[PDB]
């Protein structure tokens, strides 16, 4: 073994080109602001990390929202009962959940996703990423910096933060979070309320907009009185 | 003195509880607690002279049918509808106040300008411009009254998050939950109605 | 490191999630898990002798009835009461915890002075100067100790929290909820008990 | 630009790749083609979805001979448009009144014919800011950015209106119940799966 130490000169992939800011120069017309741009409408700024715990909840919430979104429209299994399909006992069922899915987790017979399985490697890989994230373990990556949630290093190969405006990036990722955190919210107000899943009470509302609200249900006491 | 219970006014002194934070906060008591008064006086007074319960009173108006409220109200000489039950509509009733309350409120904060053209200032409580046809404001002791004012708010406040608490536990309304405290003070309490498990356990 | 868990003492830390503000806030965390270890224990104490859930414990005593306690406390030589006479009732007991509770409350935060006059000051969590006959606040190091108190207060409120939110799902016990756990924990959680639905669902 | 993210450019603003920008007329032609589609789009909406007509078809129920069948037809009506007993919105009642209304409305708006108002309005100008906007959404609100919201919403409706013509000619079926049928399936209901059933031609 020698030291080669040529250049790599490798290019992403996709690189996204260029495209600067797709939002009008106003940020956030919308009630409220962004943290490190204005006063806080109605709560108080707790901290500075609470800007980051914004953030992480965001794209939390959002990955949940679609997620149940997802699942109900491809299994029709609400979110909330999702959980106990895999289980310390028959967790073969969970592995058929994904329409069009080439193969199962489970194939036929007794191969399938273990609850205990599916959970060590959920405990060894989310875990150690979450703490790569924060202060926890080290940092794997020292050109990015722990405790910032965005990196954008090897977090963004196709580049967009560089392809467009940075902040408008920022501030529209922060909308959506809110926007999927408040959606978090009512669907598990509405699994509460309802029993039944969101895309379920999405449907119900649509097909009789002016009954199947939340004054409908209360009606008969959301099934409770 | 001024405010001799627990707590105190905006200007009295540090906060026991919840720190002050920011000044908007002493409009926001001032607002909910007028609207408590509001809301409390109504669920008394409709649970008194009708009986119904407030919080059953959503039903009762549905865009399905909207009369049984016509005619609902204590010694009403004048029907609230004519004989028809067409007439008086759920969505009628929805639509005039969503246009009033939404002025009104647009008015007192400054979303739309005032159309009263007084000095009345926006992002304020009480200007006392106009609000006041009768001058016992100024004439009586101002901040008296305001003091008074607020500790009907937070008494008002207080007052109505124990009737949401009980409607969700006692199932029966404020007027008639009190009805049933003074006909058995010791049987008829908290206490034993968690005995009884509000009706869930 | 003296505190190495995620938070740390008031007297050096930031309170990460929630600002710390007043001092009094302080005060009132030190005396609720003062209170709340004494209340854990209890409800500890009284599933292990009598069987008897905590949360329906108030159910035993009550106006008409409070003679059942007597007989609850386990390997008493007699009973609380006078046998069949049973004068302990809920208002014998009541008058005696009001006036008892009230003077002990009064004489801590300094409503009425202090009885004791011996320099002791109202609004600390730590007298030091009286309430330690034993004087191990006086020895060992007492930084340390009051360090090892909060983290019990801390846990025993969390702990508490915890009897309450079990109490309204299992609607069985703390100490039967931990039996329930042990004896199978795998098939006997949280999430096993919402499968199964709380009772509501 | 910044405030345009579409794929061409509203006139002004710079110059488009294909039909650059030529007389001024051409974008006030754009701006009123945009309005009277807004209007057009939203009552092709609005009205088989209040009875169930094709805006294509929707024209022959009110005929010079017979026009009784336009009345009536708007839900939620407390009553009849014109009497129960005898319906007299007839197609010639309509023109009559409807010429001069829009003639009237035209040549005032274009100015040929001497102004009623004569409050300023000037012809020829798309925003007229006097009468037309009482509110003053403009005077509120910022004005050349709006301007772009007029423009976005003047191309996507005409082009809505281009597709309602076009999606008539083929399927002729109607825009909501077009809408309907793709929601209710869009993988075997789609232009192309009508292109297989050869959009009723072929
Ligand atoms: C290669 C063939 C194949 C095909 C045609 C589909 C087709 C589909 N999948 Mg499936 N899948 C396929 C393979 C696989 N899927 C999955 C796992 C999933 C997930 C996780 C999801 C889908 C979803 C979907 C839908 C998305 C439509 C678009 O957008 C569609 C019904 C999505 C869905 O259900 O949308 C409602 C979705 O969320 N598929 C895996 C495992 C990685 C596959 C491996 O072969
Ligand atoms: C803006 C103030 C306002 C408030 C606080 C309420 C509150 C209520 N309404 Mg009312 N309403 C209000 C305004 C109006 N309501 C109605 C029309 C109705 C209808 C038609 C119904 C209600 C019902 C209800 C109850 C539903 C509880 C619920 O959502 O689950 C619990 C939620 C919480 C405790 C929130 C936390 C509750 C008492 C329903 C009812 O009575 O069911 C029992 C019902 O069916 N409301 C109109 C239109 C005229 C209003 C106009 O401003
Ligand atoms: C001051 C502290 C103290 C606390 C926290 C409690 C708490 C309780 N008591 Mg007790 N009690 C207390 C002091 C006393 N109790 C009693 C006599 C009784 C009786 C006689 C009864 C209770 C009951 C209850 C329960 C009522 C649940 C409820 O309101 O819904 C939940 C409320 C919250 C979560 C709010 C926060 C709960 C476990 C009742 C019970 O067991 O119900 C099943 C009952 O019947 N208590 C006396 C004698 C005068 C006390 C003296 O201080
Ligand atoms: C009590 C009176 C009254 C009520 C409740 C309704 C209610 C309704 N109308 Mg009708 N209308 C009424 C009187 C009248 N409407 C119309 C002309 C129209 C039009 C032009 C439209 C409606 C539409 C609608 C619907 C609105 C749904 C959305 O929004 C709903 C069924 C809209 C619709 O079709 O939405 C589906 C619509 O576009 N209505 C006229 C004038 C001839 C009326 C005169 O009083
Ligand atoms: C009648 C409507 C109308 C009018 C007058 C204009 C006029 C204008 N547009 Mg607008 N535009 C329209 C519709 C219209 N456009 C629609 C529907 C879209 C969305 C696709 C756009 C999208 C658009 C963009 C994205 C841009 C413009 C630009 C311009 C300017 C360039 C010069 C030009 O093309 O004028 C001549 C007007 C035409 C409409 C071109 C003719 C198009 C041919 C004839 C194809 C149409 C086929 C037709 C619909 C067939 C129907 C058959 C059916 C009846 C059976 C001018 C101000 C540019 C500009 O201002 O840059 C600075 C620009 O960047 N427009
Ligand atoms: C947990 C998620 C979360 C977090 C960490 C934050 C944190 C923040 N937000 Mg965001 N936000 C959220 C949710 C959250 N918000 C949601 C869902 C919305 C949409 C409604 C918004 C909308 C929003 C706007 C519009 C603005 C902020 C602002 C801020 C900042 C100031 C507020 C503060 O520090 O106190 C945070 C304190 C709390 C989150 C406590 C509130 C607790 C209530 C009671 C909600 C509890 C939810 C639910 C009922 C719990 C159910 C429990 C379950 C068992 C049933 C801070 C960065 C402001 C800002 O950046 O200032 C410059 C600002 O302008 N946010
Ligand atoms: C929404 C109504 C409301 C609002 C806006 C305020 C606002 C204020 N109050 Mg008032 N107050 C209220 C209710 C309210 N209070 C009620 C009901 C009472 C009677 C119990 C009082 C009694 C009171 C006193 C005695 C004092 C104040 C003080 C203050 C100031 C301190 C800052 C503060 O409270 O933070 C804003 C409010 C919060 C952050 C509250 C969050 C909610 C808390 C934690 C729990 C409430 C439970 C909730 C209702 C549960 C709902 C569940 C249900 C939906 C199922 C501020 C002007 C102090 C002051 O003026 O000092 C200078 C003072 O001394 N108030
Ligand atoms: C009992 C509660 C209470 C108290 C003590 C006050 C006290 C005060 N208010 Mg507030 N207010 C309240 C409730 C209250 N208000 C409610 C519920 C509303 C919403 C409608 C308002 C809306 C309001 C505004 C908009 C303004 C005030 C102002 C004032 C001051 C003027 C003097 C006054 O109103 O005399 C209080 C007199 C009484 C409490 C006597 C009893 C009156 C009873 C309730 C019957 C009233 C009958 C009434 C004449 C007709 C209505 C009947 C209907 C069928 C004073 C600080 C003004 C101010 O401060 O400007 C400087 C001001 O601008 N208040
Ligand atoms: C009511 C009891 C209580 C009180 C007064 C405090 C007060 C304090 N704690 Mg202590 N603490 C408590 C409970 C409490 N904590 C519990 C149970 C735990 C275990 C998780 C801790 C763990 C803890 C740590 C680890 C740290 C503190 C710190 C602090 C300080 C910062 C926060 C502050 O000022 O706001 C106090 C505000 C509140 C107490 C309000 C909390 C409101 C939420 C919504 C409560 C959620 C549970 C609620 C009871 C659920 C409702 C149940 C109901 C439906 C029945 C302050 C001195 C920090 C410190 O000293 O920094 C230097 C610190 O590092 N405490
Ligand atoms: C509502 C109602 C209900 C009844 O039931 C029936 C009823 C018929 C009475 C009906 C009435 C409706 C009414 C009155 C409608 C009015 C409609 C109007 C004014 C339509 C205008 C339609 C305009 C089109 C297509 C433009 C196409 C132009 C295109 C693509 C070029 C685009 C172009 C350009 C310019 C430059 C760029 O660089 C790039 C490219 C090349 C893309």
């Amino acid at each position: 073994r020698r030291t080669k130490a040529s250049v790599p000169a490798k290019r992403s992939a996709f690189k996204a080109n260029k495209f600067g800011s797709l939002a009008p120069p106003d940020l956030y017309p919308e009630f409220g602001t962004y943290p490190g741009g204005g006063e806080s409408p109605v709560i108080p700024f707790g901290s500075e990390k609470n800007a980051e715990r914004e953030i992480i909840h965001g794209r939390w919430a959002m990955l949940g929202v679609t997620g149940a979104w997802a699942a109900e429209n491809g299994t029709g299994i609400p979110w909330f009962t999702a959980g106990t399909l895999c289980t310390p006992d028959d967790c073969t069922a969970v592995a058929d959940k994904f329409p069009g899915a080439v193969a199962p987790l489970a194939p036929a017979g007794s191969g399938y996703p273990n609850f205990w399985a599916v959970l060590a490697i959920e405990i060894f890989l989310v875990g150690s990423a979450e703490c790569y994230r924060t202060g926890l373990f080290e940092n794997p990556f020292p050109e990015l910096t722990q405790g910032d949630v965005t990196p954008g290093g090897r977090f963004d190969p196709l580049g967009f933060a560089e392809a467009g405006d940075l902040e408008e990036l920022k501030i529209k990722e922060l909308k959506h979070s809110r926007l999927a955190m408040f959606a978090w919210l009512g669907c598990i107000m509405q699994a509460l309320a309802t029993q039944e899943g969101p895309i379920a009470n999405w449907t119900a509302h649509v097909a009789d907009p002016i009954h199947a609200n939340v004054l409908t249900n209360a009606a008969k006491g959301f099934k409770f009185y | 003195d001024i405010y001799p219970e627990f707590g105190t006014y905006p200007g009295g002194g540090e906060s026991p509880i919840i720190p002050f934070g920011s000044e908007k906060n002493a409009e926001r008591e001032v607002i909910h607690g007028r609207w408590a008064m509001l809301g409390v006086t109504g669920a008394w007074a409709a649970e008194n002279g009708t009986g119904i319960p407030w919080f059953t009173a959503g039903t009762l108006c549905t865009p399905d049918d909207c009369t049984a409220v016509a005619d609902k109200f204590p010694g009403a000489v004048a029907p609230l509808a004519p004989e028809g039950s067409g007439y008086p509509s759920f969505w009628n009733v929805l639509i005039i106040e969503i246009v009033l309350v939404g002025a009104a409120e647009a008015y007192r904060t400054g979303i739309s300008d005032s159309p009263f053209d007084d000095g009345l200032t926006v992002g304020d409580v009480n200007p006392g411009g106009r609000f006041d046809p009768l001058g016992l404001a100024e004439s009586g002791d101002l901040e008296e009254l305001k003091i008074k004012e607020l500790k009907h708010c937070r008494l008002s406040m207080f007052a109505w998050l124990g009737c949401i608490f009980q409607a969700l536990a006692t199932q029966e309304g404020p007027i008639a939950n009190w009805q049933s405290h003074v006909a058995d003070p010791v049987h008829s309490n908290v206490l034993t109605n968690a005995a009884k498990g509000f009706g869930f356990y």
